[PDB]
DNA sequence: CGAACCTGGTCTTGACTCCATTGCCGGATTTGTATTAGACTGGCAGGGTTGCCCCGAAGCGGGCG
DNA sequence: CGCCCGCTTCGGGGCAACCCTGCCAGTCTAATACAAATCCGGCAATGGAGTCAAGACCAGGTTCG
């Protein structure tokens, strides 16, 4: 059955999802909640630029801003060794 | 050996043999054996998770 | 400190499963104890478990 | 091929039914085999692997 | 003690690009349905041999209103 | 006279161990004619979503008077 749960990759995936939120607990606040909005891992509801500044009351430049500043911190490996396996 | 492994398909149960993984069939004799031990809780575990 | 079972088939009594302690032994094939080969009606004409 | 077909009343009947071959005794996984030799220098809980 | 700096971002503003997303709109293709006027008129066709057990069905000899 | 029931036989379903080990089975009147549906290919309304350039804006760490 090739579509069974494969039940090494679901507690890969909840290790992943662990090892994530405790990364991007490791940023301040206002900038994970930018990327917890951009990519949707509150609600699985991917909300884009337009929402997140509306929710923050900002402009969308400043979130996309955010967005780059953080993404710039995130690819600094420090950051990234825990997540590099993970593909 | 097999720890975790391929699935059949209409049942769930592991698959047989050892060109897939397979486990070894926990037949109906050694169910017997097992309850005549009056080992109830390892006869639950072999026989759902 | 963590047992496994030995099932024989054909299980015909109530001692054809039993726990033993598990140590490493080089090679692939299990090494039995040879007090329980009455038990488990076990010749080592290649019989499997 | 003239092969009879497989009606409900035949997924029960026999030994090939959900009974004897799917209910009471299942593949398990965390299980294996291979064949066994004799282990003169072990304790009697002991065993190889 | 103050002046001036230059730099940490913080945020906004406007201008520009790109891109999905319907919206027609027309041709291609795809699927359904109907119609063929000489006469034609009751199937192939195969397997199947164990043995034992329990039970229920059909039948035959036995007596009888 | 025809009427009914006790043993006999005929048939019919159920069962006959258990581990591994294997892996994918068949065949002919034949096309037109049309219409609904579907689909797909190409511009054409976008406006939303992203992207850059520029700056205003602070208020704090760095240096000169
Ligand atoms: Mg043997």
């Amino acid at each position: 059955d090739s579509e069974a749960v494969v039940a090494v990759d679901a507690v890969s995936f909840t290790l992943l999802q662990d090892q994530l939120q405790s990364v991007l607990d490791t940023l301040s606040e206002r900038e994970a909640g930018v990327v917890r909005l951009r990519f949707g891992l509150t609600d699985g509801q991917p909300r884009t630029l337009d929402e997140i500044g509306q929710v923050y009351g900002v402009t969308r430049e400043r979130i996309r801003q955010i967005e780059s500043k953080t993404m710039s911190k995130l690819r600094h490996p420090s950051r990234s060794q825990v997540l590099r396996d993970y593909l | 050996a097999r720890s975790t492994g391929p699935y059949s398909m209409i049942t769930q149960q592991p698959l047989g043999g050892k060109a897939q993984f397979g486990g070894q069939r926990f037949g109906e004799m050694e169910c017997w054996a097992m309850q005549a031990y009056g080992a109830a809780y390892t006869l639950q575990e072999l026989l759902t998770i | 400190e963590h047992p496994v079972l030995l099932n024989r088939a054909p299980t015909l009594h109530r001692l054809g499963i039993q726990a033993f302690e598990p140590m490493l032994v080089e090679g692939k094939a299990i090494q039995l104890h040879p007090l329980v080969c009455e038990a488990f009606n076990a010749d080592f004409d290649g019989d499997q478990m | 091929g003239n092969r009879p077909l497989k009606s409900l009343s035949d997924l029960l009947k026999g030994k090939q039914g959900r009974f004897r071959q799917n209910l009471l005794g299942k593949r398990v996984d965390y299980s294996g085999r291979s064949v066994i030799v004799v282990g003169p220098q072990l304790k009697l809980h002991q065993c190889g692997l």
